[PDB]
């Protein structure tokens, strides 16, 4: 699922799955 | 940032993991 174009909710979901209990930051403007 | 690297080009695990806490 990581090695492709990941946009919008699809990107969020990938971050959620990979990062697990660490959580993550989603900063589309930066 | 993430959109340029993972949405408008192909993402990688290496890159995703930079956004984990």
């Amino acid at each position: 699922f990581v090695n492709q174009h990941l946009c919008g909710s699809h990107l969020v979901e990938a971050l959620y799955l990979v990062c697990g209990e660490r959580g993550f930051f989603y900063t589309p403007k930066t | 940032g993430i959109v340029e690297q993972c949405c408008t080009s192909i993402c990688s695990l290496y890159q995703l993991e930079n956004y984990c806490n």
